[PDB]
Order: C-alpha cells, then structure tokens, then sequence
C-alpha cells in the first residue's frame, strides 16, 4: 500500500519580445551555422549581415563572445539560446546540451581552458512526466491530475502545488485568466459532471476554501475585513492544523463558484509597474472537501471523505532589477524565507537519517504544508521553469530541487469506516 | 599624467588608507599641514610625485582618495585625527547604520542609499585628472561594508567609466582576530562577484601578517597598529613604483602583463625581507645576494602555502634603496641554481626585475629599522589554491546544516546564490589544478 | 550613536530595572540628579547608547516603567535611584489583574498597550536610529507576562526591520508555589520564539541553589537574589556601551549567535559570586577564572553542560589585565576537551576585553554561552505541564475569559518541537 510523490514539469513558451530575440539569431546558428557547418570553402563563418541586419556595413560594433559567434553589437544582454533546456522525449531530459557550438568541439582534448564546465553537467534527469512548449491547458489536465481526482472521489486526499521563479507562469498555470482557465476550473467541471453521472446512486456534496500567506500573515480572500491579526494558526491534540475563522463557504451552482473564486482572486496584492501585471505576490491555498453518503440504504455503506488542495507559491525573485528596495526587497524577502523554509523541509525529509525531526514547525507555509509531504495524500507537483539562457541559474536551481523530493514516501489508506 | 584614485572601503581599509596616507605624506616631505618646501621653487606641475596628490591656489596638497565606511566612528576618528587639514571635508559621512556583520545587508538594504553620493564624488576626483590610469580599491574579505559595498561600487564605477584598470588590496581572515563566524560566508560570495570583474587582486592574510609580527618582531600580542604599519609598508613598496621616474622604473602598469595569464588566475603572493626589530638591526648590514636568497624562504610569505612542492609561474623583483646593476645578475644567476625552485612547464621566462632609487622610510616613533636595501617579491604559483581549498573545507562543515543562512536570506536574497559561488570557487580551484599540468 | 529604548514591564521585570539602572549610572560615574562625575573619560563615549541629553547636563534615563498596580511606582518613586526618570516615563493603570494572564492579555492590555506604544513612539521620534528594543520581564505573574508580550507582538509589526531584546526570568517551584505557572509560563513562551531573536534564559532554580549551596545564606531575601541577575545582565550588556572590538549592536549579537530564528536561548554564567555589600575576594588569576567558567557551578540556568554541548561561547573579559594572558589557557581548554564543542561549527570560541572594572571588583568576567543542553530546561517544564494538563484542571480560571483550548496544545506541542530540535544536534556531527 505504499505510494510515492511524482513530479511534472512545464516550459514556458518563449514571450514576443525575447522571441524576436530568438528569432534574429539562434535560427541561422542552429540550421546552417554551428548546427551543420560548411566544407573548408565557407568564405565568411559567422559575420555575415544576411539576418536581418545584424550587423553594420563595416567593423563589428561590439565585441564578440567567440570567432564572431555572438555580440555583434551593443544592447542590453546577447539573451540568445545558448544554454536551453532540451525536451527530445516524455521520459527524459538532458541540462545544458552538449556540442551546441563549435566552441564547445575546439574545447576538447585541447588546452585544460574552459574545460570540465559542461562535461561535468553531462547529467540526464529522469523525470516521470515531461511536457513540450506547445501543450495546452487541456493537454496538461489529462495526465497531471485526472488519475487524482480518479482516487479523490473514492477517498483518498491529493495535493498539488505550484513551484519555480518569477517569469514561468504559475498563476496561469493554475490559477487561469479570464479568458484561459486553469487547472481548477477544469476540476471543477468534471467534478460536477461525475456528480451528475454519479447521482440518484451516490450523493456528494463539495466545500469550499481559500487562504493567503501574505506577510507571514494569514488572510481569506473569499471575505475581507478579516483582521490578520485574528487569524492565526493554531493545533488540536490529534495533530490537526484547523485555523480559527475560516469562512468556509459552501456552493450549489457552477456559475456560483466560479464567480466567487473570481471575486476573491480580485483582492490579491500584486505588481503593477512592469508589462508583468500577473505577477503574484503572495502565496495562496485553495482546498476542496468533498463528502460521500450513499444511497442504497442497506448493508455496504462507504460513508467516505476527501479533500484536495491547490498551492499557489509566489516566486523567488533575486537581486536582478527590482528597483525601490526596501519595500519590493521586504515583500520579496518574507517570501525567500517561506521558500527557504519549504526548501529545508524537504531536505530534511528526503534523508534517511534525520527523518527523526522533519523540521516543519517554521514559517508559516511549512507548516500548512504538514499534511500535504508526509501525510496520508498523494502528490503531483507542477514546476514551472524557464528555459532562456537569460535565466539560466534560475533554471537550474529549480530544476535541482525538482530532483530533489522524488523520493518521499507516505503510507494511505482512505478515510473508510463502518 | 597617470593620476591613479584610491578608494578605502570598510573600516580595515580606513586603516590601512590612513596609514599608507601617512606615510606617502612623510616620504615626499609634505608636511601634515599640507606645505612642503621643494614647491616653494617648483610650484606645481606634472612631476612624478604630483600623480598622486594635486595643486590649488594655496599650494595644499590634497590627497586624492576618498573614504568609505558605514560607520562613522572610524570616519570621525580620522577626522579627529591628525591629518584634519589634509583631506578636504568632503569624506563620506554616514549618519545612518552599517552593514554589520553581513553582505546581503550592505549590498541591496543599506548600500544603494549612499551610492549615489559615492559615484558624486569620485566623478567629482576623477574629473580633475587629464590622464585618469585607474583605480586602487581597499576591502576586506570577511567583512560587513568591506565584503558587499566594494563589490556594488566596482560594478557600478566599471560600468559608468567603460574599461579602466582596477586593483584591489584583500585582507583575507584568519582564525587568530575573526570577530565573526561569518566571514566565510562573506568571502565566498564577494570572490564570487568580484572575480570576473577585477584586474588583480592581491592576498594580505593576517595570519601570515600576525605571524610575522610574532616572529621577527619580538612583540608577543601585537594591536591592530603593528599590523597595520607592517601592511603599509608592503602597499608602499608596490606602489613606490608611480611616484618616481628615476632610471630602470619599471612602471606598475607593466607588471600586469607578466602576471594574469587568463583574468580569473590573477591572484599572487607578496614576500617582503628588510624586516627586523629597531633595536636589534645593528652589528649588522644586508648585502643583496642575501636579501634575494631570503624572499623565497616559506617562512617570509603573506598567504600561508608551500611554494616547494607546487610549481612556479613567473615572478618579478621589485628592489628599493642604493642597488648597483652589477650585484644583481650575480645574486640572479646564484638564486637559479637552486633546485628546489620549478617553473611552469610552457614559461621559463624568467625573473624580471626593477629598481627604484630611493630609500625606504617608517614613521617616527615606529618599531622597523631604517633598512635601506628593502626588497618585494609578486608571484603567482599553484600553492595559493590550497588557501581556497580551506576555506572551501569550511564551507563544506558549515552548509551541510544550513546554518546562518537565514540572516543572508531575510535581506532580500534566494538561497540559489550560496550554491553558485561554491560551485564558481570550485572551478577556480579545479583551473589552478589543471594549469599546472605537464605540456605532453 | 545607535540608540536603545528600554521598556520594562512587571514588578520583578521594575526592581531589576531600579537595580540595573544604577549599576549603569554607578559605572558610568552619574549618580542621582543626573551629573556626570568619573575617573577617567571612556565613559562620555557612547553614552548615547542608553542613556540621553537633556537640557542642563542632565543625563536623563530613556526608559518606560509599566506597572499596574501603583504600588510599585510608589516604592520606585523614593528608591534608590527612582528619583530622575521624566514625569511620563511611567504608564499605569487602576488595578492589579493578579496572577490571571488572560486578564492582562486580552482584556486590560488592549487599555493601556495604546499609551505605552504612543509613548514608544514619541521615544523613537527624538533619536536618530534605534538598533532594537529591550525588554525586563519574566515568564510569571498575568501583569508582565501579559503585557510585555503584547508589546513585543505589537513593536514587532510597528518596527519589523529590528532585533528583539528580553530578559526573561524563568520561575521555578523553589522560588514560588503558585500552581498556575507552569501554565503561564509554556503558553508565554511559544509568544516570544517566534516575535524575539535574542533573549537570555536567567533562571531562578540555579539562582537559589547558588545562592543556598556556594553562598551560605539561609534566607535568600529577592533583594539577593536580584544582585546576581542585575550584575549578570550588565556584564552581558557591557559591550554595548563602551567601545570595543567585538559586537556593538544588537544584529552582531544576534548574527554571531544566532544559528537558526528558533534556537535563540542562552545560559548566561559568572565567574565570581558576590554578595550585598562591601564584602571582598581575594584576587583571580586569569587561568583560574576561565577553569572556573566552565564548570557547572556557576551556571544560572538548572541543566548541566558537561551533559551536552556548545555551540557559541562569545565571552567578555573586565578590568585591566595583559591582552597574552587570556588567550594561552583558553586554547588549551578548547583543545582538552575532547568532544564537548560542535565540530560543524569552524572557529566557535571568540573572546574580547574591557578595560573599566565592576564596582568594587576589580576582576570578573562574563559570557553569553548559547548551548544545545539547555533542553533539561523545557524538558522539566513538560513534566509539569503534562501532569496538570491530562486531567485538565484549572482550565475554568483561563477559559472563562476568551481562550480556548487549542491554545494550549499547541504550546505543549511547540515546546516538544523545540525540545526534539535542540536534541538532534546533540549526535549530529559533521
Ligand atoms: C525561597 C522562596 C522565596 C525567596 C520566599 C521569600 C520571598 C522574599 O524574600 N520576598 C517577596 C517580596 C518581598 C521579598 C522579601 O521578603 C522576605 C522582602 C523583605 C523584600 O525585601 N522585597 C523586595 C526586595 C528588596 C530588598 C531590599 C531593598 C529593596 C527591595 C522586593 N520588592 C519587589 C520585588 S521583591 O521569602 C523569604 N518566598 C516567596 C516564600 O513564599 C516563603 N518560602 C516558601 O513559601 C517556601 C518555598 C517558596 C521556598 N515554601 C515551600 C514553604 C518565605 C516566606 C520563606
Ligand atoms: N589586517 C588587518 N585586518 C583588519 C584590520 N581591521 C579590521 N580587519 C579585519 O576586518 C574584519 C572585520 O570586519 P571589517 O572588514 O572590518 O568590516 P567593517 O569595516 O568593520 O564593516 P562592518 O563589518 O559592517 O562593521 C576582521 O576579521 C579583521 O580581520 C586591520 O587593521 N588590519
Ligand atoms: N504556458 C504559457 N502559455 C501562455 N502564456 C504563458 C505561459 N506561461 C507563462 N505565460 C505568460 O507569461 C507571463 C507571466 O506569467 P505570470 O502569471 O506572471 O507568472 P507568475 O509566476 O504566476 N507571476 P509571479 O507571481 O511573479 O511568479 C504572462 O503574460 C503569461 O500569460
Ligand atoms: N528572580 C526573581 N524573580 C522574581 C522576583 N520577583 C518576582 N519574581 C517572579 O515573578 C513572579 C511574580 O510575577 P509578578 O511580576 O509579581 O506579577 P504581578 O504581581 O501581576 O505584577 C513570581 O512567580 C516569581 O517567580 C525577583 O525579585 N527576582
Ligand atoms: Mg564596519
């Protein structure tokens, strides 16, 4: 009866402005320059102009990375696709390609220069599920959380969270726009239709909740007014993490959810300086509990609960821009600790020898997270990383502790009775 | 001409500033009330001595530096020194906290609220030199201000004046004086920014500086200001080499060439052997062939390291006082004899030399004799890993736990960074490692 | 010139401050009516740190008495020293709110909290900086426990960017026998791991047994057993008055020990023992003062450390005394003892001196030892915490004021936490 947390990841698909970028030179470099290369007759190797007008009619007018690889003038970054992410697969991937350039070829057996910097990132990640950056909402749904609300309805519980840095999508990932939904507008939709297939043989009724971590605080969205100061987490005697005022509402109709969540995702505090208007900043929680009670009114009666939960887990954003410190570097700052916090936790848990004291009593979100790692529910997570060489250190660290958590372990066995 | 800046950043590089100060101030006879009498006749004008200091209607040389530190104590003690009428008021007070013990707070917090006001002045200093050469920054590795607010103004001053050559002067920790358990943290990662973006930078350890305070100085628990005369007198010695134009100057520029292989290997040692006590240097005189032969003893270095067993890759003498060509060649070709000295094995190139005519000087009341045949020694090898290697041991002991890091954290940084310097000290090591593979 | 204001709260948490207050004034050579007279001028060096300009060379104290009850206003009033603090430097009410904490807490706090953070408040707008408050309470009666931590839960969202001073005296059953303690004493603490980086564990078992075995005292009267902890807590705070090259401000001693936010409790010791009065000691060798140091006997808090181990040792050093002697034996301990220092930890001990002298003795020395053994502490604190708890009596005096009783299992199964974390690293080595 044993289980194990499995993992999923998402690229995100290149934004227009980068993606000219992208288009101006990794095209030629990747068709007809360091991907095939030419017979020792090539006039020119890399400077030509024939790309858009890369480059002046004259002198080079910046310097170059490599025999004219790159840089060929001045701008703010060269943000080219150098070091990528590879999905050649749905079973595996490979960090930081080898051979990408000619440079890399020059750069073995030669002179010990620049050496050991990718032959010891030769490393192959082998993930459960993989992703491409073409996929839809739709695509995702139907392998990352359709087995799961599969066994939510028969009784075990499910978790889900968001993970990544700034820039990779989360909120839309999970939380949708206005237009796109998420992944919890498609929940709820099969939901209500298997409570339709599902009913005259089995009633199910379904609880609503929805929670922020803003500050190191606690606030729900779903009624303001609430002072943070009144809320706070507390324990009973049998190790239950129940907060105090929570509203808990109840829906009947889909339209009638839906608008809620809507409403309540109007409050949440967020950026509004750069093109970057969806940028959360603060973590949430969405949780649905939903109830059994059986029909047939006679022996067999599988009176079962079950809840599932959404995580949505701001960002981690580094020193890179964010002007106005101070007040962007405090809300900035509480959230690194959460994510520190959550980061140790896992660390923590996946050894085998100090599982005796699995810090989880910390900042606040590692300790809403007590259930969720090693609990009695399953697991999926959703990490969302981007792969432009622009955020490269970015990708790495996230994708490493993507690595990291595959292998916990947590025993289930329903919330059955009678 | 070549009008060098320095800067003075944390509290270890106002001391050692003031210090040097006061010793360029008595070698060139400018009083410490700004006069002096050779401009009496001269004036004023593009001598060599002139690169550092500068002319005003009065004749007071101000000195071209100005000074850097959080803390207004040490800032105030200076101006409560005894070179008030020397700097002009302008040294950057600070009426607000400090980074205290910390880089993350004196990088993001604290050090963008002042760096406006740096980036002023030092435009307002470096405008006044025609020939601006570059700048010589004073910082210390496992510091507060030091660690983060030198490796912000770099940046920033690299930036707004495009390509000029910056040197730093380190002051790398030691267990003996640590005022913190820290200090690695801050070193890894002010190594990790400052590497790719300084030209070279030079090792002062002060457990080598404490030692040899220990040792030949006979002064058994020595305070800061022995530490801190026996330091100055190795940044005179590098830098008595822009002052002068005598003949057989050897500019200090044209060092740079014969010492950076690639720009992330750049960090040499310093040796130093005129050194002995002032009240027991007589009944004696040195002679060069043994001052040479001294430098390369192990026991004479200022980063702790074994030379013998490693492997050499250039070296360059720097001599001070009365040296005659003559006697040089000869202690030179007695010195390459010896075996247990190897070079690289795609460099023989061999010692290059310079000498300057002038005598060395220590501050009156001071505890080093007046030796006039003073001799310095920069050399890089691949013994000096083996220091990084420590302190990366240490950074093993103390990240397994993840202790402290949420000090760093709470300032506004991820926990990525602390993970991408180990790894970028690591391909340093593996670089030094690999360079001084055989040629075959 | 970083500035402290000192906020004390409680009857204890005041005589300690009427104590403390004029050992300061008595070291730094200010007696009553605020003038200064010394021996020597390192005292008007950083006196800004404590204590604050007035007009006439008057050295005017920068301190709140928050008291309930009036009595201790009045016996503060004709004190001592009580005679040269502001007309408004006091905050009171017209009651006592007894030994009840919820009464303190919820009902009478949110009364009078409001004046005492104005006054805070108009203390901030005079400086120029503020490293972090300071806080004179104990973990006892409903008055200070109660209000002392609503003013650290309220300051700490009013000045989030500061690092959290308190002096908290642990009680235990010798000193008093009110059943209701150990109750007040777990729930009030889990109050101040999370809204406090920096407290020191005095406690009162080893105070009395100090003060009944070593001292041959019989009736050990609160005006002495106030005159180790006074003297204590100065030279804990030595540092921060005087220059030095060790830690000058809060954050350096929080950074320097401090490992994680939650393990922030110390074990602060003292090498001699004094009682009231003008009695003397012979003098001390520096190596028999540091052996002396180590040993269990002086120790102010009841767990043993030759039980467990260390993890930062910063130590302090007074008088006038040659800078060679203090670093030859010190080493030598550190090197004897084969295990009781953390290994992962490089560099633990670190040491500093001072040169003015104690009043009257002219050597001691002082350390704010932060250890994993302190556990024994809150170990003993369940076992009188379960045993009430599991037939719940007494509840009716707490519930019946606006508490539930979630609260108090989760501060029983914070204190086990806590107690689990600190022995963890008792076995895990580098
Ligand atoms: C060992 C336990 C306590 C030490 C003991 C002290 C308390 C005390 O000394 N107290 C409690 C307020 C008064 C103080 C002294 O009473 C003697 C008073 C004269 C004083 O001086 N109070 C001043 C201190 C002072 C001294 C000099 C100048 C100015 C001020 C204070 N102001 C404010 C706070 S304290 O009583 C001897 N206590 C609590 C007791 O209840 C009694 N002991 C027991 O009950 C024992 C236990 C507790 C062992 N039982 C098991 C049977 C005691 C009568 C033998
Ligand atoms: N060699 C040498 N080292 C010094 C001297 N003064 C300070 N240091 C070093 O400086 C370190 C202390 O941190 P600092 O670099 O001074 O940092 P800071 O300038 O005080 O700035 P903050 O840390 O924010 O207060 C110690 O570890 C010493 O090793 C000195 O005079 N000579
Ligand atoms: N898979 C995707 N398909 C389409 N657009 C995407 C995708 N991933 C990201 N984007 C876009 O990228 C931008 C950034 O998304 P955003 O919602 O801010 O990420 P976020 O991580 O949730 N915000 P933040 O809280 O700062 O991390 C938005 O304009 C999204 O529409
Ligand atoms: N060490 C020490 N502890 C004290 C002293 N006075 C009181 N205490 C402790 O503090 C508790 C009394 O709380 P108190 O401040 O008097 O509550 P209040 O009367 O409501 O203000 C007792 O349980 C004692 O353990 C003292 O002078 N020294
Ligand atoms: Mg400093």
């Amino acid at each position: 009866k044993q289980s194990s947390i499995s993992v999923a990841v998402r690229v995100r698909p290149f934004t227009e402005a980068e993606s000219n970028r992208l288009v101006k030179i990794d095209n030629d470099d990747v068709f007809l320059g360091d991907g095939c290369l030419t017979s020792d007759n090539n006039n020119n190797n890399n400077n030509s102009n024939s790309n858009g007008n890369g480059n002046g009619n004259g002198s080079s007018a910046a310097n170059s990375s490599g025999a004219s690889t790159s840089r060929r003038a001045i701008f703010n970054t060269l943000g080219g696709l150098r070091k990528i992410i590879n999905v050649v697969d749905d079973r595996m991937l490979i960090f930081d390609p080898p051979e990408t350039n000619p440079l890399t070829k020059m750069q073995r057996n030669a002179f010990p220069n620049s050496f050991k910097g990718s032959r010891i990132r030769e490393h192959r990640f082998v993930f459960d599920r993989l992703f491409d950056e073409d996929c839809t909402q739709d695509q995702v749904y139907r392998n990352t959380t359709q087995p799961l609300l599969d066994s939510v309805l028969d009784g075990y519980n499910a978790t889900v969270f968001a993970y990544g840095a700034t820039g990779c999508g989360k909120t839309h990932t999970i939380s949708g726009t206005p237009e796109d939904p998420g992944v919890i507008f498609l929940t709820m939709k099969e939901l209500y239709n298997r409570i339709e297939e599902l009913k005259d043989t089995k009633i199910i009724d379904i609880s609503l909740s929805y929670l922020e971590i803003y500050n190191e605080t606690i606030r729900d969205l779903l009624n303001p007014m609430t002072q943070c100061k009144n809320l706070v987490i507390r324990e009973d005697a049998n190790n239950k993490i129940s907060v105090s005022n929570l509203s808990r509402h109840r829906p009947n109709s889909v339209e009638e959810v839906m608008q809620l969540i809507l409403e309540g995702n109007k409050n949440r505090t967020c950026s509004p300086t750069e093109a970057n208007a969806t940028s959360s900043r603060s973590h949430a929680v969405l949780q649905i509990n939903v109830i059994q009670k059986d029909r047939t009114g006679d022996i067999t009666e599988e009176h079962t609960f079950a809840t599932l939960s959404i995580i949505d887990l701001a960002g981690s954003e580094r020193a890179a821009a964010t002007k106005n410190r101070g007040a962007r570097l405090n809300e900035g700052a509480n959230i690194n600790k959460s994510l520190l916090a959550l980061g140790n936790c896992i660390n923590a848990l996946c050894d085998p020898r100090r599982r005796n004291h699995v810090p989880y009593r910390d900042s606040k979100l590692t300790r809403l997270l007590k259930f969720s790692l090693g609990g009695n529910c399953k697991t999926v997570m959703i990490v969302c990383v981007s792969p432009s060489s622009q955020h490269y250190d970015e990708t790495l660290n996230t994708l490493k502790y993507a690595d990291r958590a595959k292998e916990i372990k947590t025993k289930l066995i329903r919330n059955q009775h009678n | 001409m070549r009008e060098c800046i320095s800067i003075h950043v944390g509290q270890a590089g106002v001391q050692i500033g003031n210090a040097c100060w006061e010793l360029y101030c008595l070698e060139h006879g400018i009083q410490p009330d700004g006069q002096m009498p050779s401009d009496k006749t001269i004036g004023g004008g593009d001598d060599s001595f002139n690169t550092f200091f500068s002319e005003t209607g009065a004749g007071k040389h101000v000195p071209r530096a100005v000074f850097v530190d959080l803390e207004p104590t040490v800032i105030d003690e200076v101006r409560t020194g005894t070179y008030r009428q020397l700097f002009h008021p302008e040294q950057l007070i600070t009426g607000k906290e400090d980074a205290a013990n910390n880089y993350a707070r004196g990088h993001y917090t604290i050090g963008k609220e002042i760096i406006d006001l740096v980036l002023d002045r030092i435009r307002k200093l470096a405008d006044q030199c025609t020939g601006l050469q570059g700048f010589l920054v004073f910082h210390s590795f496992g510091g507060g201000t030091g660690s983060g607010f030198t490796s912000l103004l770099m940046e920033r001053l690299s930036v707004d004046y495009g390509k000029k050559s910056k040197l730093e002067f380190s002051i790398y920790p030691a267990p003996q004086v640590s005022t913190a358990v820290v200090e690695p943290y801050n070193s890894i990662l002010t190594t990790h920014t400052t590497l790719e973006h300084s030209d070279c930078a030079f090792m002062v350890d002060n457990e080598a500086i404490y030692d040899i305070c220990r040792r030949n100085l006979d002064i058994e628990r020595p305070t800061y200001t022995n530490l801190n005369r026996l330091i100055s007198q190795i940044v005179s010695s590098i830098t008595a080499s822009l002052r002068f134009d005598g003949a057989l100057n050897v500019d200090l520029t044209e060092f740079q060439t014969n010492l950076v292989p690639y720009p992330r290997i750049h960090f040499p040692l310093a040796t130093y052997a005129p050194v002995i006590s002032a009240e027991k240097a007589y009944h004696e005189q040195l002679s060069v062939a043994e001052i040479t032969n001294a430098c390369f003893e192990p026991a004479n270095q200022m980063v702790k390291c074994d030379p013998r067993h490693g492997k050499y890759m250039a070296c360059c003498l720097l001599y001070r006082g009365d040296v005659v060509p003559k006697d040089v060649n000869a202690a030179i070709a007695t010195i390459k004899t010896k075996r247990s000295i190897q070079f690289v094995d795609w460099c023989p190139t061999g010692f290059k030399v310079g000498i300057n005519y002038q005598p060395p000087t220590v501050v009156p009341g001071g505890d080093l004799a007046k030796v006039q045949r003073a001799v310095c020694m920069l050399s890089n090898t691949t013994a000096i890993a083996e220091a990084w290697a420590r302190l990366d041991h240490k950074f093993d002991l103390m990240y397994a736990k993840r202790a402290f890091v949420h000090w760093y954290v709470g300032e506004g940084m991820e926990e990525g960074e602390f993970s991408e310097a180990r790894e970028d000290m690591a391909a340093l090591e593996k670089d030094y490692e690999e360079v001084g593979v055989d040629s075959v | 010139m970083r500035e402290i204001v000192h906020i004390q709260a409680g009857q204890c948490g005041n005589q300690i401050g009427a104590k403390f207050w004029e050992v300061i004034s008595d070291e730094h050579g200010i007696d009553p009516t605020g003038s200064y007279h010394g021996d020597s001028d390192l005292q008007l060096e950083r006196i800004n740190v404590y204590y604050n300009e007035a007009t006439g060379n008057k050295y005017v104290p920068r301190a709140i008495l928050v008291d309930l009850e009036p009595g201790t206003m009045d016996s503060v009033r004709s004190g001592p020293f009580g005679q040269i603090f502001r007309p408004d430097n006091f905050v009171f009410g017209q009651s006592g709110a007894g030994n009840n904490w919820a009464k303190g807490h919820y009902t009478e706090g949110a009364e009078l909290v409001d004046s005492v953070l104005d006054v805070v408040r108009k203390e901030s707008e005079s400086c120029d900086c503020l490293q972090g408050f300071q806080l004179t309470h104990s973990l006892g009666g409903g008055t200070g426990s109660g209000m002392g931590t609503l003013l650290i839960s309220k300051i700490r969202e009013e000045y989030p960017d500061r690092i959290m001073n308190t002096f908290s005296v642990m009680p235990s059953p010798k000193v008093s026998d009110t059943v209701v303690e150990p109750y007040n004493a777990t729930l009030s603490v889990h109050q101040l791991v999370e809204n406090t980086d920096e407290t020191y564990c005095i406690d009162n078992e080893a105070l009395y047994d100090i003060c009944f075995r070593t001292l041959k005292l019989t009736t050990p009267t609160y005006g002495d057993l106030n005159h180790l902890v006074s003297a204590t807590m100065s030279g804990v705070t030595t540092c921060l008055r005087f220059p030095g090259q060790l830690n000058a401000d809060l954050r350096k001693l929080a950074v320097n020990m401090v490992p994680f936010p939650r393990l922030h409790f110390f074990m602060p010791g003292f090498a001699p023992l004094t009682s009231r009065g003008s009695q003397q000691y012979r003098a001390l060798t520096v190596p028999e003062l540091t052996q002396q140091m180590f040993d269990s006997k002086n120790m102010m808090a009841a767990c043993d450390p030759r039980h467990g181990r260390y993890l930062t040792v910063a130590a302090i050093f007074r008088g006038r005394m040659s800078m060679k002697e203090v670093d030859e034996q010190m080493l030598n301990v550190q090197n004897k003892n084969s295990s009781y220092f953390v290994e992962w930890i490089p560099n633990n001990v670190k040491t500093a001196v001072c040169d003015i002298p104690p009043r009257g003795l002219k050597m001691s020395a002082t350390f704010i030892g932060n250890s994993t053994a302190i556990q024994e502490l809150f170990k003993r604190i369940s076992e009188q915490f379960t045993a009430m708890f599991r037939r719940k009596a007494f509840l009716h005096w707490y519930t019946g004021e606006g508490m539930d009783e979630m609260e108090f299992t989760e501060a029983e199964s914070n204190m086990n936490d806590l107690v689990s974390e600190y022995q963890q690293y008792q076995d895990a080595t580098a």
